[PDB]
């Protein structure tokens, strides 16, 4: 196949140069398990029990006893397949654009297949990472004109039925007020029996700057970062706490456990960019190619993620 | 105006050749606007200079975003053109 | 919309840590306290009478009798469960007392309740006594824990 | 069946895609092993 | 629904070959060229086999297509995917020939799209190639060829 298809050989020889996603840091090695799907759904069933009323006292003779009921919930995860198209130079036409240093027409913004594929793949991965974090797809700084996605497709920041805290605009710069909201949210977290697990914190760079200020009269050898680490260690059975900064976030603080039993990531094995066999050819030197990627597969339990929003308005 | 034939999407200046999509084929992309007085869901008409202005429109062009400024007079707006009106 | 099991799926796993106030769901079928000496009857279901007072309905004669939601002088029993595959409504006769959650007309413990024309409970013939206040599950769906003791003026 | 293996000769486009997924997965496993936190 | 959700009680008889295409399940056009421009859009409601129009929200979410016509006509929906909520739309610039929903009509009649994306007798948009065919009590379809907009 490599002898016959030049593009297939080109991708295989350049696939190594593509950097790994940064979302891998946000999850434990066991929290991610690949699934075999391209577009569809995966459903699971969970069984619960509940008490209908107070117990019944066994005295003398009795027939009417209190009851214990059961309920089932079916949880479905949606997967979506999306595609992008990019223009590049034909293999045979490369030699007529191979200048001394650069390869490709500077004026016409045309690149060889290999370099075009690399740059396109990196951009797709950035979009995928942004989705896994924020749960939305958009290409605007304002974040408007979002792509309408299927339900049951949520990210870490837009996940429903989680603890949500809002900091008022007046207290935007008061780290004490910000830490007050974090404490309230950490109280409302419900880890159950899975408390003994490491925790992960993601903050915006502006938040990370406020963390290193001395704890508040100013303390000595005690900073807001150290206070926060201890506060989380109180509820995770003093397990490890990892703090990460992401430029994708903005005035947001995200705290969630690193236990597979509570939050698990089940992406499609074809989620990462993959070239398409179809190549558009013409009589000119310009060709077109297609790249496929799959979105979706994040599963989390209720009330196990803390989402802090600092209203900057 | 009423003399519109197509829209230029690319230019090779060395050969002085402009690539054009005919008006019979629909297009979605960024075009030059007269000014920054264009909002989303606005009917747009091509002027005598070939720039898109907010609205007697022989064609049906609707803005998808707002005017974005790059230079002193460069205003780019995302527009979808899908034929002619009646 | 009104079915016992919601057709819309759930996006997230439930948190099975708490044990309080987890039985006030519309899917809770049967009764809160149930004896082994209770008489229960299934019947063909006309409409969706789940958790409502039912009455006997007769067709032209080609088909057997069925049960439809209703009350008043025509009350025959209370439907505690339903199977959608077979369209069979499990009905406990009025001669058998029942204690469970029933649909309430859109109320304090000790109030006297009678079934209305649509098989819904309403404050006052007396048929049952409210054991709790109305619990709202939807903008129009109100359940109430009640104990039915048959008919009495 | 991964692109890292020099011995791999993809017969058709389908096998090429499968090796891509395997190559991605092995890179992820390697990344976590190298990560120290 | 394009595909009848209710299951049939009997196996069909695949012996005849005539009058087997007048079904609501038929997707696409009777004559299809490989050089037809095909788009997909978010589906608002059920615009299947109807004229569609672009609608813009508050800007938070992208544009979608809803069944409509008149001066706002954008294209014709010829297929729909229910899992993804995606409607296959052929732009009004491209010409289409197939079966479309008709307002509840003879060959040679000039048809225009109404507010609900239904074809009705009279700017003209299409010409009826056949008579109304009844599939349900209110469902009528007709073979029509669309050639754009002309007064």
């Amino acid at each position: 196949l490599f002898d016959e298809n030049y593009y297939a050989k080109a991708v295989a020889n350049i696939i190594g140069e593509v950097k790994d996603p940064i979302m891998y840091k946000w999850f434990s090695p066991d929290q991610i398990e690949d699934v075999d799907l391209q577009m569809g759904y995966q459903k699971t069933v969970k069984w619960d029990a509940f008490l209908n009323a107070n117990p019944t006292t066994i005295a003398n003779e009795v027939n009417t006893i209190s009851t214990i009921g059961f309920s089932s919930e079916v949880v479905r995860l949606n997967y979506l397949k999306l595609q992008y198209k990019f223009r590049h130079l034909k293999q045979t036409s490369e030699k007529f654009y191979t200048s001394d240093s650069y390869i490709g027409d500077i004026n016409n913004n045309l690149l060889p297949f290999a370099q075009a594929y690399k740059l396109a793949s990196s951009e797709i991965i950035k979009l995928i990472n942004h989705f896994v974090l924020t749960g939305t797809v958009s290409i605007q700084k304002d974040g408007k004109n979002q792509k309408r996605l299927l339900p049951n497709m949520y990210g870490l920041l837009n996940m429903p039925e989680q603890i949500k805290e809002e900091v008022a605009s007046g207290d935007k710069d008061k780290m004490d007020k910000i830490f007050e909201k974090i404490e309230a949210g950490l109280s409302k977290l419900e880890l159950g029996d899975e408390f003994s697990t490491p925790m992960m914190v993601i903050v915006d760079p502006a938040t990370s700057l406020k963390l290193v200020k001395p704890y508040a009269a100013a303390s000595s050898c005690e900073k807001w970062e150290d206070v926060l680490i201890q506060t989380i260690k109180a509820i995770n059975n003093r397990e490890d706490v990892y703090i990460e900064t992401s430029n994708l976030l903005k005035h947001k603080i995200l705290i969630y456990p690193l236990n597979s039993e509570l939050i698990k990531f089940k992406p499609s094995k074809y989620m990462l960019p993959t070239p398409n066999e179809q190549v558009d050819k013409d009589s000119t030197d310009v060709a077109h190619s297609y790249i496929d990627f799959v979105l979706g597969g994040l599963l989390a339990t209720r009330k196990t993620i803390l989402q802090v929003n600092i209203k900057q308005s | 105006g009423e003399d519109l034939y197509g829209i230029c999407i690319d230019i090779d200046e060395f050969s002085k050749t402009a690539t054009i999509v005919p008006i019979t084929n629909n297009f979605e992309g960024y075009l030059v606007a007269k000014d920054s007085t264009v909002k989303v869901k606005d009917k747009l008409i091509f002027n005598k200079d070939g720039a898109l202005e907010k609205v007697k429109a022989t064609i049906n062009a609707t803005a998808l975003t707002d005017a974005k400024q790059i230079s002193n007079e460069v205003y780019l707006v995302k527009v979808a053109v899908f034929g002619n009106k009646a | 919309a009104l079915m016992k099991n919601p057709q819309q799926d759930s996006g997230l796993l439930s948190n099975s840590i708490d044990f309080r106030d987890q039985n006030l769901i519309f899917s809770n079928s049967g009764g809160v306290c149930t004896s082994s000496k209770d008489k229960i009857e299934n019947y063909p279901a006309k409409g969706y009478p789940y958790k409502r007072g039912v009455k006997l309905s007769f067709g032209d004669g080609t088909t057997e009798l069925e049960v439809e939601a209703g009350g008043g002088d025509d009350l025959y029993g209370v439907c505690s469960d339903i199977d959608e595959f077979s369209g069979m409504a499990t009905v406990i006769p009025i001669t058998n007392n029942f204690t469970g959650y029933l649909t309430l007309k859109k109320v304090n413990p000790g109030d006297k309740l009678n079934f209305n024309q649509h098989g819904e409970l309403e404050k006052v013939s007396v048929n049952a006594i409210a054991l709790s206040k109305a619990h709202k599950l939807t903008e129009d769906l109100f359940i109430v824990l009640a104990s039915v003791f048959g008919n009495r003026a | 069946a991964s692109l890292l293996d020099s011995n791999f000769v993809p017969i058709n486009f389908t096998e090429f895609v499968q090796a891509i997924s395997n190559t991605y997965k092995q890179r992820r496993i390697q990344f976590y092993e190298n990560l120290k936190r």
